[PDB]
Order: structure tokens, then C-alpha cells, then sequence
């Protein structure tokens, strides 16, 4: 007897065991893919994101944007090209993916935790330098650039202070030219920097599969050897080795996990902390 | 014209305010301070005091003679909670009035 | 694929988790809630619930039947006279014992194990509550609120420990002093400067007829509830139920609410519901 | 009817208060206040430092009392508030019209 | 005998303090405070902040002064305070019937 | 032995380096300082040095002619309506890219390699500034600043880290605006309760007769800069610099500075010199 | 067994140490105090314990005697006009190495080794005491204590250092001048929001018939202390001290205190003990008409 | 329009002020600097531009001249064994008063009006330095460097102050030595992990043949200095301010100079030109 109608509220009850788990815990979450494409999902991430701070946690958002780079390149007469997997970009191409990245995406990321009511802080490596850039090791590709160092110094007092760092994927060199960092990568140092407890890949893909003609053969945990197994293997292939390979790269400098998630799908982010399902595969540093 | 003091429990100052402005009310100050009114003990942040003094709001508005009245209604309206503290208003004379950046001056009574 | 989705019930709890972000509740925790196993396990959970997502929960305690039962086992028959306790010596000892000991640790005790971490005082500890003799005389040792110190209990809130406060307190000379519970959360509530003091009670609320259960008040401010009790709408025990939250907001706490403590998860239903579990009396309306 | 504000050396604030509740004196406000009120050429000491034109710390104790009461309520406050050094403070009387007690309504 | 009350910026108190001495006024108190004077379809600037209602840091400067005295005082604060943006305060004039040095006992009734 | 000296020149830099020790200077760096190579490269090694030597520079910017450009890569047309730029949704979303993507993160740059530690922001990030829709109407998304909440940047500056900051900010909703960058320095100016408000402007600052150029006013206050207007000895596009100089003096900035941004160094030739490189506007 | 009530006296402090918890004591060590052995001792071993039991004591000295005997030694003659010495430019120079170097140095020192944590300054230090040319003129570089600034011994006092202060201070302009120890003492004081004010004496207190003890009066307050001094009661050299007093007390000083620095441990007697050994003057002004 | 353009040379100067940004100074300040009005103006400039600008200058001096004046005002003749003054009780005292009261008091005064704050200490305040007796027997209360505990002095090193102490300090029974002003230097700069001890001189610094003026070695490492000893090229007076070097760079302190302070500003000199006032020892 007799009265009320949500029960929000087991739901609510329910959810104590994750809370507790993650109390306090940095979380870096590359944000990107569909997750960034489509609007209702777009809305739901930074809900999430959010959400995980009002809730103890610690969110960073890291982002790129290859789509909205396109598209502006398109605006201005320059034709995007790609070298396996990364962006040729020369110098009139990097001021553009300068202009973008920082400029229009990272801003509408801030600008949407915002009004969602977050505390957003957006950043590019340069600021403070948080990323120092040198240039990738492939050559003839432009200014591509690697980590070759990060600097938290920046951002942690503002994370101690409950705000939500967005980092766009840009960085200087040590002489002031920009460069283009791929983002995974930039979001797995920025894990490894903070001693992250998980780094999150908001990914086009469900995971990684054991079997890609058999669409649920989806592994939800893997360590490093078992994962470097499959690359050998061909079953982790295309585009799937660099954020393998950006994940391993992570774990190995301390971060305690790693997430390759299905962006595509609403409230990816809350799924994975907060549920048992099937949005990924776990990659972790130990057993 | 006339000058009116309130003394009044710091968490009322939102809704006294909005009841003013609602009123016509346009200029006003406050400020800190401490005080007792004593009759028999008064509550305050959980403990019980008889002569001390303690935390309250000063606020201040200047107003039309025709108006005093209606505004003291509004105030002890806002202002009122019933228990042992509300504070007290006092009405005193006030000769001329003089907006500081435009130079308007000001005199009723 | 994917099953449940607590996930969209949780997203949407957002505006009220971001609507009360670091604020204090002062909860009185009693009767059927602390009776009833599936309610007492709810509350734990509650309270923790309301911590691990950031805000300051303090659990403010008493527990009648539980000292009856002790007053039983020792041969004294349980006395009281309009709503309070006569308490004499003899009793006075074991109403301390059976709060402070039994009842207060076993509060402390469940918290801990849900995961939360409690630590329990009683007024005398810190100083936290001096008692002083209650108006009414010739019921022995039952006390009213004298001062509040904060300064003990604070220092724990800011960093994320829940304090349980039994309502037992200390005379200045260090007789002990049996204070009613609600009083006692009320003015830790005051000296908290808390956003919510909640009484869980074993009544619907306050229902404006109170022969039909609709009647239910969602919202009240003070002269309202003034109002009430002069046309005799609140009567009996919800009167000094109503006197303690409208003595609470007077001081400064923004909202005081008499809810439902007999369905589970009362607590939540207030905080992140628009379930009417309850009356809210503010000190501002309407 | 008379409002009564004195400015006063902070540390009198007790010695004056015992005095005007003796006095029936029965309600009060204090507030912090900064002030400066010397001459002629000659200096206040503040905190060890001699101070000629800033503003020093002061408390404004504010009463209103009765007509007839002034007088007494003056010499009260002068005897308890006078140390005889530069910085005694000053008393100002001014006319109230109307009083109201908040939650009686009670006007006087 | 009258007591001039004066709402100012707080950046103007030395300003203000220097005119006032230089008329050869004597005594003053301020005191901290909070204020509003909302003349409507018009916001007040406050640290960078846009203000309609809310109560905004000023100081209360109080004087008490021969009734001769009152004009040029007036137009001495009022020159000395003024920016000419929303915000600059008001002055009020009241009546004093007494003053008493508290050392001294020498009591001002003027007349 | 003893080359260069250099020693007493920098010893009687002192008492300018005594006068505003620790203190919150803003600047705001446009016009010819930044785009001439040489004049840029002076105000990024005059801003590191207030840092340096225990000052607390604040770098605030816009970039008209940057923006202008940009605008024709894209073929879009620039349009100006009285002094404030037209601005619709296809030109803000450049206007946003140009300021906050390009010229701020070439701001950053420049002061990172000459050794100072610079952090970027606009308006939108921690809500520094808040946006308002300007009074003047049909200029699309021209803003006012409504709030600014300094929290994000003081800790910064506590650490000695040099915010520079474009004057690009979101709605209460998200959508960005246009904001003028004299008036949005002018404003972090009083949110900082800042020393100094310096802005470097491509003019000799304000001259008592305009074809008189010697003519230099080294230092006025609120009415007298008001009289000037009244005049027309201010005039055109000087009128809303004094305007945000006034504003921002009377909200508590102790000084506002209108100087000559063509000249190297006039940063460091204003705040340790004696020199005229412009109008100092006080609150008294 | 003992011996061994010891325990009785030490339980029986209680009272007296609660009371004065976390409290600042300005001392103003001088006379008999500073030139006998004994009670120098004692001295010592009283401030270390205040500070070790939880208040903080603050030492300020001048030393009369001692800068007489360097004079000596170097060919000047002693001069003075009514309590102040005339000192000219020579005289000043030799009243800064004794008052700074000397005594200071001894008063530092032998804290430290009695077990507590001294550190000396004089006004200039920091500018602790920035002095100005005392009002009589015509004898030399005398001054009054223009202002104080507490800033530089506030954190040392915070983490239970004793400063140890001597009355020399720097004019604006870098010249030392030669201040009275009391004034200074009552300074401080003021500045530091001092529970008591201290001055060790060569005097029992105040008695109410000069020619005859003891009629000491424990307590005063300042109109009570004026009206003494225009009946000539408090008379001489005893006049500076109350003003001293009273000046401190007018800035807040809780209590100052005219002590017997004659008698061992005088300054223990004073704060844990009921024992007569000086008058006591507090800021009120009950005096009846 | 320009004219004092100080400017260039105040930009110039920025890489050295960056170079040493809060880094923690120890100058023993003795000889001509001390003597000469003119030099002892300029020192005292120095520090206050050194702590003004954001690095942390420490003072430290003795006063042989000086006690020399007062002991003959004393009826008492000045002796000394090689290097080391010869001090009996009686000389002791006026060592003290001379050095902590006079001495001490006239820089910390003039370091006060030229607009720093200093707070003059010895070794016996706070037990900075505790002292026990020097190896060199029959020389009376010449000390060493027992311990030095930097505590009392490091806060007011945090919150801007300027220490200024004099080379006396106190038995662990209370007895009063004298020990020389360089050796406390260099221990008080081991103590503080300083960037730099420099010692102001009467001499051009280490020449490397004592009859070639610009044989001025600029740069020496300790198995070098010890070498210069071994062959006689650093001799008399200059033996113990090497070792002093030494003993101090072995402790972790950067660099020691040994620096011309008869040159009007030796010390900005230093710091910030590549002038040759000294020669610089480090631990590389
Ligand atoms: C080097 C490189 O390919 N950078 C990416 C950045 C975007 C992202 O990582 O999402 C690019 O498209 O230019
Ligand atoms: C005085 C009094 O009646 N105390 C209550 C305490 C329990 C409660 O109120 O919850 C009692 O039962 O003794
Ligand atoms: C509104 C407006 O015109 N903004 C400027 C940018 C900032 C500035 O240059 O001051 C513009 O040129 O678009
Ligand atoms: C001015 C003056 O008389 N100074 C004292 C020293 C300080 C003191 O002992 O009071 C003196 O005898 O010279
Ligand atoms: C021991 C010794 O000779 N001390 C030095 C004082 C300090 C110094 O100047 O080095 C002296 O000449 O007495
Ligand atoms: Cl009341
Ligand atoms: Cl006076
Ligand atoms: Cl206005
Ligand atoms: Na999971
Ligand atoms: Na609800
Ligand atoms: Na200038
Ligand atoms: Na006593
Ligand atoms: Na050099």
C-alpha cells in the first residue's frame, strides 16, 4: 500500500556497488566516432560525463575530429589524404586542424558540459604544456606528431577542483609549430600521466570479436599477451592494431585499465562503468 | 520622507527583498550585525542564549511617509517566523535624499 | 543486445543528484524504519547512497522500544507523560546504555559493513549537545537542547564520514540528560546549517482532513503550519513534530520534512523522487 | 523617542553592555565599523602604531530608549567606554519616530 | 545639526575621505555593506558582472555636520564619488539633536 | 675589464619594479602589435617578463584582420556595423576557429618558447565570461559580456602561469559570440580588480588637438576623458575604448592605459619609463 | 612514599594553566631581575616554561646599567634628563651594541640553553619597531615607537619561538634611535593583542601610602590609576610606568601587571599564584562619584 | 619620441632572470664593498633588486676594520695568527657588539629604507649556527661551524625577507666565537641547497698568473682549484676563500664565486653580464 510509481529508486540502490568501486578514480574517455557524429548520442556522453564527476568520479575528455576536419578542408579547397591509418597534413592543412580541434570541436564539447551543468575546461597540448609534440616516426606525412611528453601539472588541480578537462588532440612542438596528434594516442598518455584507473575508447566497432564472422564472439576481457596473440593472429586487424597497440602502450605505464566500447550505442559511458554488459572489451595490465 | 531600519534573521533576507521589490521598493543596503531583543531566550545555530549577541541583518530603505505603513506590513510579513528572534523595525526622519551621479536630490516631510 | 537499463534511470537522477551537490541532511532515524528489517536496510543503504554521491548525511537517533525492552529485563515498567519519558536515575542508566550502546553502535555498525564509513556520538562526546533540564518538571532527567557544538562532528562530515548521534547528552555537571530525538536533529540540523532536516515518522505526512488520505500537504511554510495546529488539522503527536521543524527553520535550515519512514527507501523517495512520501515545511512561502 | 549610537574601542564592548542591561537597557545591535576622529595635530594609537588620518577599527553600539532615559543611558555609556586616551569614540542622538517588534506586531 | 550618510564604491573611500578633510571635516565611520539602487531597463557592473537586483559591496561613510555645512559637503562627496556609470550611491541627510565626546564629556546641542 | 652597463640602467629599474610588485596587469594585445613580426615578438618578451619578475600579466585578444582573411579563404563577405562586426552563424563559426583555434594557440606558442607559461582560454571554458546578445540589434551574434567568474584563472595566476585569453564566449544555452576584445579585457580588468588595464591600440593615445600630434594628454580622469567626448576631441573609434576604459575604472581598475601599439616594447616603456607612449585614464 | 606530592602542587596548577591556554605574555625584563644571578636564572627558566606549558612569551629588555659601564669604558659620561638618557650620536652608537649585541645576545643564548627557543631582534629587524623622535627635545636620539609591525614574529611565535626584543629602533630613514624598554614593551603588546603586559620592576607594585608597606594594591583599573597619580600617590619614576600601562590597556591589552623582579621566579607568582607581588591594572573605569 | 630607452637593455635581461628564478643566494659581504660608501650603496641595491625581482638573496658578513676601530676605542690592541683574529674574552665581547649590534643593524637598516625587508640574525638566534671551537689552539674563542639549522630562517626566506647575519655565534654552553665570515657563508649556503655562494672580494677574482691582469680564470672546477693551491698560483689570503669554495660545492651548492666587490655593482655585475668581476667554482 498504496501510493508512488517510479521506482527509480532500486535502480538507484542498485547502482551503490559501482559508485563505491570507482570513488574518486580518474577516468580518461576518448570521445570520437559515432558517439560524436550522431546528436542523441553526442547528448548522452556528455550527460555521462557529467554525471561520473557530480558523482565522485574524475572524467577527462579527450577528442579529435576527422570528420569536421574534412569537412572545413572541403570549405577552403584542400582534399583530404590519408597515409595508413594517419593524416597527411601539411602546413596549410595543420592551421585548419588547428582552427577545428581547438577551436570549434573542443569549444562545443565545454560548451555542452556546460549547459549541462558540468564545469568544463577546454585545453589543447600546448596549453600550459600539457602535450609536448615531436615529429611522428613516419616520414613524408607532415606534421604528424607523437607524445614526447606530457606535463599534468595543468590540469590536476583543476580535476582536485571537480572540473572537467576537454583536451583536443593538437600539441606544439618545442619551437611553436603545431602538430597533429592522433587522439587515442594523446588520450592513452594523458591516462598514463594521470595514473588513470581506466582509459576509455568511445570506438565504431563492438569490441574486439574472436571470431569477426560470428558477430558475438565479443571478448570482454583480455591481458597483454593475450591481446598481442590475436594481432599475430590477424584477428585484431585494419584498424583495430593502433588502438590495441595505443592501449597496451597505456596499461604498460601504470593505467589499471582499458576499454574498447561501442560508441554507437546511447549511454556507452554508463554502461560500461555502471553494468555488466557486453559495449566492449576490457584490456588490463595484469593476470 | 522616511528612513527604515530593519533588524531581521540573515536567512530572510531573499524574501523580505523580493517582497520589497514587489512593493515598488528601488534602493536598499545591508550589513552585518549582531544583536539581542530579550523577552524571558532565543535560539541560534542549536544553542540557547539570554544576553549575547547574535548574528543578524541590518537593511536599510528609504521611503515616501505615504509609503511606511504598507512596507511595514510587507516586512513583518516577510520577516516573521514567530519564534523568539525576528528582530525589530525602526522608523526615523530623513531630510533630503541626493543620487550621486546624477546630482537629483529629494525632500517629503 | 543489452538488458537492463538502470542505465537511463540513473541519467536521469541527474538534476536532483546536481541540485543538492555537497549539502548537508540531518535525518531522524526511527520508528517503523528502524523496526522492520526491510526498512532498517534500506535506510543503511540510503545514507551511504547519499555520502558515496557526495553530499553529507548525518543520522540523528533515538529508539523508545528498544530501551522498553531493556527496562522490561530489568524490572522497571516503562512511565511517560505527554509524549516524554519519565525518566528517573534507574531508568536515566539504562535509556544511556540501550541508546548509546546497543542502538547507536548498531546503526554504526550496518553503515560500515554497506560500505559507508559511520562514526557514532552521543551529545556528551565533544561536547556536541549540552543538555540542560527540559521545562516540563517531575519527569526526572529528560532534557532540552542547551548548546550545539559543531566543531567535533565537521572536521568528520568534510571528510565524507557519517555521523551517528544518538540524543543522549550531558549536563554541564555531567548527570546525563534524556533528550527526545527529533528536538536533538533539529538543532544539529541548526548548527549544521543544513539544507534538509528529515523526520522519519510513521505517518503519511500531514493530511489536511484527516479522514481522507488524498488530503496529503506536499508543501507547507510556516504560518501554514501554525494555522494547522490552532484548527486542531495537526493534533496529537505530529504537534511537537511540526514545533521541532518550524525551531529548526527559524534557524536557518532551508527545508524540514516529516515523510513516510514505513516504505522502503524513503529516503531516496524524497530526495530523488517527486513520490509524496511526505510534507516539506520551508521557512519561505507560499 | 531617541536612537543612540556610540562608536567605541572594540575591547569595551562587554564593560558597556554590563552597563546598559543594569541600566534596564533591553535591546542592542553592534556592528564593526572603521573610523577616524582625532585632533588637534595629535595622534591615535592603534595595534602599537601612531595614526593620524585612516581608519581605525571601532564597534557601533546602537540602542533606542526612551525621552527621559537619554541623559543617564549618555553618562552609562561615557563612564564605561572612557579610557581618557585619543580614541574614546563619540555618541550621536537621533530622533525615532516608530518602533515595531517583528513577531508581536507590538508597536511603541 | 545633521548626520549625511553617504552609499559609495569602495574604490573611492580615499578620494572621498581627502575632499572631505580638506573642507575641514573632522569625525567620519565607515562601515562595509551591501547594496542596490536598481533604476529599471538598467543593469550595475560589479567585477565584471552584470546586476539587476542583488546586493553588491559598497561602503557607508557617515558624517555629522552643522547644518551650514550640509550643501558644500554634499557637493564635495558628490564631485569626489562620482563616475557617472549605474552604481555610484546615494546621500541621505537626518537629523541630529546630540553629539558627546566620549573622553572629553563635552556635548554638541548646537544651539 | 667591463664591456655593456646594463647594470645601472637595470639598477634603476627598482623602484618601478618595487611599485608594482606582485600586481595584476591585463593587456590587451591587437592592432599593429600583433601584426608586425618585430612589435610581436617585443610585447611576448615584455609579457614574460612581468611574470618573470613577479608581476601577473593577463593576455586578452581579439584579431579582426585575421578573422577578415579567414572569412575570404571561405567566401564569405566581412561586414562592420558602427565599429562591431556583423556576425551570423557562418561567420562566427570562423570567428571562433580563427581566435580561439589560430591566434590564441599562436599567442600560447610564442610565450612557451620565449619561457613563460601560457594557458588558453575563451570565454566558454569554466565559464570565465558568460555571454549576453549586444543592445545594438541585426548584428547576428555580436555579445556583452553578462558574467565573469575569475575562479578558473586565479589559481593560474597564483602559479604564475599566464592565461591568455580570446574574446569569443558562449550563451547561458551554448551558442557562441562575437565579443569586442577591449571590452571583454576591460571586464576580466575588474573581475581581477587588476592595477592596470593596458590596451595596445594603433594610436598615439588621445591628443588634445588631432592635427596637432605633440599634442599628447599624458594622464586624465572620468569627467575630464567624459568632457573630451562631449567635445569631440575623442572621437570615431577611440569613443569605445575610453568608454571601456571608464567602465572598467569605475567598476575598480586603479589605472587604464590607452598606448601606442606600433612602437617596440611599449609594454615595458610604459610601466618602467616615463615616456609618452599614451594616456593613463584614474578613477579620481 | 616521597617526597612525592609534588604531584599535589603540579595537579593543583591546573586551574592557572587552563586560563591562560594558547595565551600571548609580553614580559619586560629589567632591574633587579636582569642583574642579579639568581633571579636572571630564574628568569629564564619562568619564560621557557610558560612557552613549554603552552602560552607564548614574548621578552623586550633595554639594560641601563650595562650601556653606563661601556660608557665608562670608552670615556663618556652618563647623562640623563628627568627618566630619559641624553644620547647623542657617540652615546647611540655604544647604547646599540650593548642593547642589540650584548644583552640581547646573553637573554637569547641562555633561553637556548635552558631548553627553549630564542630569537633576538631589535625595531629594525624586519621593521618590528619603526621609531620617531621622542616629543622632549634637546636630548639627542631619543624615540617614541611611530609604528609596529607584528608580521615578522607572529610565525615565529605561531611555531613556539620566544623573541627576545631589545628597544632599539631605526628611524625611516636608517638612523637608530634609543626608545625606553617599558614603551616598547607596551607596544608590542598592543600590537600582538597580548593577554598581559609585564614589566619586572624594582618595586613592590603600588602602595596606597608610599611611607609604608605593605599597602599594596592588587588591582586597579585607569581612572582609579589617574586619580593615584593627581593625588601623587604614584609618584617619580613609577608615573611612566602606569602611563605605559595604561596606554598598552587603551589598545586592548587585556591586563598589566607592575611586578617585584627582586624576587625569585616573580614571574610564575604572578601568573600561577595568588602571592602579592604587584599590582595588577586592567582597562575598565568603574570609579565612583 | 623615445629617449632613456632602459627598455632593450631590461628585455635583454630577461634569460638571466629567468635562469635563476627563486633560487636561493648567500653573499658574503666584506672588504671594499663594505668599506666605500659608494660600493656598500650599491650592494645593498643589489639584494633588494635580487629579492625584488624573485630570487632569494641571503646576507652574511663579519667586520674586521670595524671591531679594529672599537677595540682601539677600548684600550685593547688587535692580534691575529695567520689569517685568524686572536680573541680572549675580553676582545670576544667587543667582536660581538660590534659585529651583531653595529654592523648587522647598519645593513639591515639600509636594506630597510632602500625598500627590501631584512631581519638581521647571529648564529646564536634560533641556533642558526652552532659553534665549537676552531682546530688552531691558543687563539682563544675563534669558532667553527658546528651545525647549522636553517629553520628559523627558511619561512622568512618563503615570505620574501632578507636575512642578513653576522658571523658570530654561540657555544653549545652559551659562550660567545668568533668565527670567519666566509666559512659561515659557505655552510650557511650548504645548508639552504643554494644555487650560489659568492664571495665579495678585495681581489679580481683567480688569476692564473698573478702578474697578467686578464689572466682572470673565469671558470674553475675543484680537482683545478686544488692544482692552482698545489702549484702556489693560489696563495696566502686566497687559500682559505678556495677552500671555503670547496667545502661548500662538496656540500651540494652549485657554484661559488669569488668576484671583485671594489667594482660598483659586483654583484649585478655577476649575476646578470658576462663580465669578468670573478672567478666562478663549481662541482662539475
Ligand atoms: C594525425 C591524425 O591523424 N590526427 C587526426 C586527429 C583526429 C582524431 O584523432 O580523432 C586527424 O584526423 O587529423
Ligand atoms: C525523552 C524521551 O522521550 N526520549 C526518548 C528517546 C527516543 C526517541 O525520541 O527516539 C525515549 O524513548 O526515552
Ligand atoms: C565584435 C567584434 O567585432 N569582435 C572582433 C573580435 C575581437 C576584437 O578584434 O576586438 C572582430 O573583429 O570580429
Ligand atoms: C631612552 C632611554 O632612556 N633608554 C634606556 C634603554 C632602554 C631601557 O632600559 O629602558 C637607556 O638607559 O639608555
Ligand atoms: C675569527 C675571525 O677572525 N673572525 C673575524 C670576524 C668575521 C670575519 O670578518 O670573517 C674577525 O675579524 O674577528
Ligand atoms: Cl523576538
Ligand atoms: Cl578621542
Ligand atoms: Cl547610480
Ligand atoms: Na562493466
Ligand atoms: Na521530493
Ligand atoms: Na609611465
Ligand atoms: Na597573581
Ligand atoms: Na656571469
Amino acid at each position: 500500500i498504496e501510493a508512488g510509481a517510479a521506482d527509480r529508486v532500486r535502480i538507484l540502490s542498485e547502482a551503490l556497488p559501482y559508485l563505491q568501486q570507482f570513488a574518486g578514480r580518474t577516468v580518461v574517455v576518448k570521445y570520437g566516432g559515432a558517439a560524436m557524429k550522431q546528436e542523441e548520442l553526442k547528448e548522452a556522453v556528455m550527460r555521462d560525463i557529467v554525471f561520473l564527476a557530480c558523482v565522485g568520479m574524475r572524467p577527462v575528455v579527450v577528442h579529435g575530429g576527422g570528420p569536421e576536419i574534412n569537412a572545413w578542408l572541403g570549405r577552403v579547397g584542400i582534399e583530404p589524404q590519408f597515409h595508413n591509418g594517419l593524416r597527411v597534413t601539411d602546413a596549410d592543412t595543420m592551421e585548419v586542424v588547428e582552427m577545428v580541434l581547438v577551436g570549434r570541436v573542443n569549444k562545443d564539447i565545454v560548451s555542452r558540459i556546460n549547459t549541462t551543468g558540468g564545469r568544463a575546461v577546454g585545453f589543447c597540448g600546448t596549453d600550459g604544456r600539457l602535450v609536448l609534440a615531436r615529429p611522428h616516426d613516419q616520414e613524408g606525412i607532415g606534421f604528424v606528431g607523437e607524445v614526447n611528453s606530457v606535463n599534468s601539472e595543468v590540469i590536476e588541480p583543476l580535476l582536485e577542483r571537480g572540473y572537467i578537462p576537454v583536451i583536443s588532440s593538437v600539441a606544439a612542438d618545442e619551437n611553436g609549430q603545431s602538430f597533429n596528434i592522433n587522439a587515442d594516442t594523446v588520450a592513452g598518455e594523458i591516462a598514463a600521466a594521470l595514473n588513470a584507473e581506466k582509459l576509455i575508447l568511445l570506438t565504431d566497432t563492438r569490441g574486439i570479436l574472436e571470431d569477426p564472422k560470428r558477430p558475438e564472439s565479443l571478448i570482454p576481457r583480455l591481458n597483454i599477451p593475450q591481446s598481442r596473440e590475436l594481432i599475430a593472429q590477424g584477428i585484431v586487424g585494419g584498424g583495430m592494431i593502433p588502438k590495441v597497440d595505443c592501449c597496451i602502450r597505456s596499461l604498460a605505464q601504470g593505467v589499471r585499465a582499458a576499454h574498447i566500447i561501442d560508441g554507437r550505442i546511447p549511454h556507452a559511458l554508463l554502461l560500461e562503468i555502471f553494468t555488466d554488459a557486453g559495449i566492449g572489451t576490457m584490456i588490463v595490465g595484469s593476470g | 520622507m522616511k528612513k527604515i531600519e530593519a533588524i531581521i534573521r540573515p536567512f530572510k533576507l531573499d524574501e523580505v527583498k523580493i517582497a520589497l521589490v514587489n512593493a515598488g521598493i528601488v534602493g536598499m543596503t545591508v550589513s552585518e550585525v549582531r544583536g539581542f531583543g530579550r523577552q524571558k531566550t532565543e535560539r541560534y545555530r542549536g544553542s540557547e542564549y539570554t544576553v549575547e549577541f547574535l548574528q543578524k541583518l541590518k537593511l536599510e530603505i528609504v521611503v515616501e511617509d505615504a509609503q511606511v505603513d504598507t512596507v511595514i506590513d510587507k516586512i513583518v510579513a516577510a520577516a516573521r517566523t514567530g519564534e523568539i528572534g525576528d528582530g525589530k523595525i525602526f522608523v526615523s526622519p530623513v531630510d533630503q535624499t541626493i543620487r550621486i551621479r546624477t546630482g537629483e536630490k529629494n525632500a517629503d516631510a
